[PDB]
């Protein structure tokens, strides 16, 4: 990771809802991509940890 | 603020005529600044004229003028017996002080406030005046009380902006302390270090909407309206 | 924020001689006492007397500035004309990447706040080098104090209630 000095929120008027369903997207989009790149990244990491003790031991 | 000078201080005229009245000052002060009254000794002021032209509700057209910078003036187109009066010059500093001219007697030949506690003290004591509001927004108006003795001419205690900007005079300050609620719709003047100058009646009195806020309410810089009065004394 | 502060870009006293400046409302108040906003300014006539007005700025603190400015709408014309004696509005506030002008009239509207009138509120950045010009026939809420400040990076804003 690289964690920026960040802010993150906005805000806008009921004009803008190009711009407000736009950053809703766009948001949930990252978060989503995160999520599902670190689960399945906890997944395979634990599962080549097991295989690596498995492979020490044996 | 600046000493005026009525022209004249008492006049002598007869029914179907005119009457021409000059109350002028020190400097050139600006026109739209000055307002006129009327009393009927024994009944308050009443207003008729502001800013040396123009004129007041519920009214006749007869009483007009005009005169700007050093010499504001109001004429009469015609007089009358019920007109038997005293006429008074009120203007709003820059100094934000009102000055007044001395009273202008004609003679003719052949909603509301309310005041509280006038009355005695010994001198040099201690006494407290208040006044309440009725049928309005206290909010808003510039605020001021005033004095008279009998049959002279007036002065001004005090007045003050609803922000907070006093205004006294340089003698009177000090003796005399001024506190203003909108909530409770009243005013307050305690007042300590009383002398005989103060043997002589007063009055509080509303006058300016200072910008802004819903209504049916103009402005000028004359008075809105005033209150009965009352005396106060010091003896022993 | 890198750097944020407030200065006096146009002190109250000896900006506006030809305009009286300190008429306030009572719904801008404090502790039941009326006021008005510190950082701006009312202006009106000399006991109705209303000159229109030519002014500008540009920076010398070498920093970047932020300016704020109002427009008078008011809920009836008697004040309209008691105050600054035209029907006309035309205002021009202006600079080089930004300008824009202004020509209201009165527009009734209901009770809010205990008010119908309105002033809305018009703002921008300003950088050094560059000059801003306020032109107008009145209607004005013009800026006492100013906000001078550098840019910052990265933060930001809370709605928090914990
Ligand atoms: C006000 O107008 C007069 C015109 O004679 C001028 O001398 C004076 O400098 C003006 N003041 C301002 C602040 O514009
Ligand atoms: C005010 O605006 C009027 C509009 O025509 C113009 O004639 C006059 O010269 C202007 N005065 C000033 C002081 O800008």
């Amino acid at each position: 990771m690289n964690t920026q000095f960040t802010a993150v929120g906005k805000e806008f008027n009921k004009l803008e809802r190009r711009m407000e369903n736009l950053n809703k997207k766009v948001d949930d989009g990252f978060i989503d991509i995160w999520t599902y790149n670190a689960e399945l990244l906890v997944l395979l990491e634990n599962e080549r940890t097991l295989d690596f003790h498995d492979s020490n031991v044996k | 603020e600046i000493v005026l000078t009525q022209s004249p201080g008492t006049l002598s005229l007869s029914p179907g005529e005119r009457a021409t009245l000059s109350c002028r000052a020190s400097q050139s002060i600006s026109g739209y600044y000055l307002t006129w009254y009327q009393q009927k000794p024994g009944q308050a002021p009443r207003l008729l004229i502001y800013g040396a032209s123009s004129r007041a509700t519920g009214i006749p057209d007869r009483f007009s003028g005009s005169g700007s910078g050093t010499d504001f003036t109001l004429t009469i187109s015609r007089l009358e017996p019920e007109d038997f009066a005293v006429y008074y010059c009120q203007q709003y500093g820059i100094s934000p002080v009102i000055t007044f001219g001395g009273g202008t007697n004609v003679e003719i030949k052949g909603v509301q406030l309310v005041e509280s506690g006038g009355g005695l003290v010994q001198p040099g004591g201690s006494l407290r005046l208040s006044c309440a509001a009725s049928g309005f927004t206290f909010n808003i108006y510039d605020m001021h009380w005033v004095r008279q003795a009998p049959g002279k001419g007036l002065e001004w205690v005090s007045g003050l902006t609803t922000g907070g900007d006093t205004s006294y005079s340089g003698s009177v300050r000090g003796r005399f302390s001024i506190s203003r609620e909108n909530a409770k719709n009243s005013l307050y003047l305690q007042m300590n270090n009383l002398r005989a100058g103060d043997t002589a009646a007063y009055f509080c009195v509303r006058g300016v909407r200072e910008v802004g806020a819903t209504g049916g309410d103009p402005f000028y810089y004359a008075m809105a309206v005033w209150g009965q009065g009352t005396t106060v004394t010091v003896s022993s | 924020v890198s750097s944020f502060e407030r200065f006096e870009i146009f002190p109250k006293e000896s900006s506006w001689p030809n305009h009286t400046t300190t008429g306030v409302s009572a719904s801008c108040s404090h502790n039941g006492e009326s006021s008005f906003y510190k950082n701006l300014l009312w202006l009106t006539g000399k006991n109705g007397l209303y000159p229109n007005l030519s002014k500008s700025y540009a920076n010398n603190k070498e920093k970047e500035v932020l300016v704020l400015w109002g427009v008078h709408h008011p809920p009836n014309i008697g004040d309209q004309r008691a105050l600054y004696h035209t029907e006309n509005a035309y205002v021009s506030v202006v600079s080089s990447h930004y300008s824009r002008k202004f020509t209201p009239e009165i527009a009734k509207r209901p009770k809010v706040r205990d008010r119908e009138g309105r002033i809305n509120y018009y703002w921008t950045l300003l950088e050094p080098g560059d000059t801003i010009i306020f032109e107008a026939n009145g209607n004005l809420i013009a800026p006492r104090y100013a906000f001078a400040l550098s840019r910052g990076f990265g933060s930001g804003i809370i709605n928090s209630n914990a």
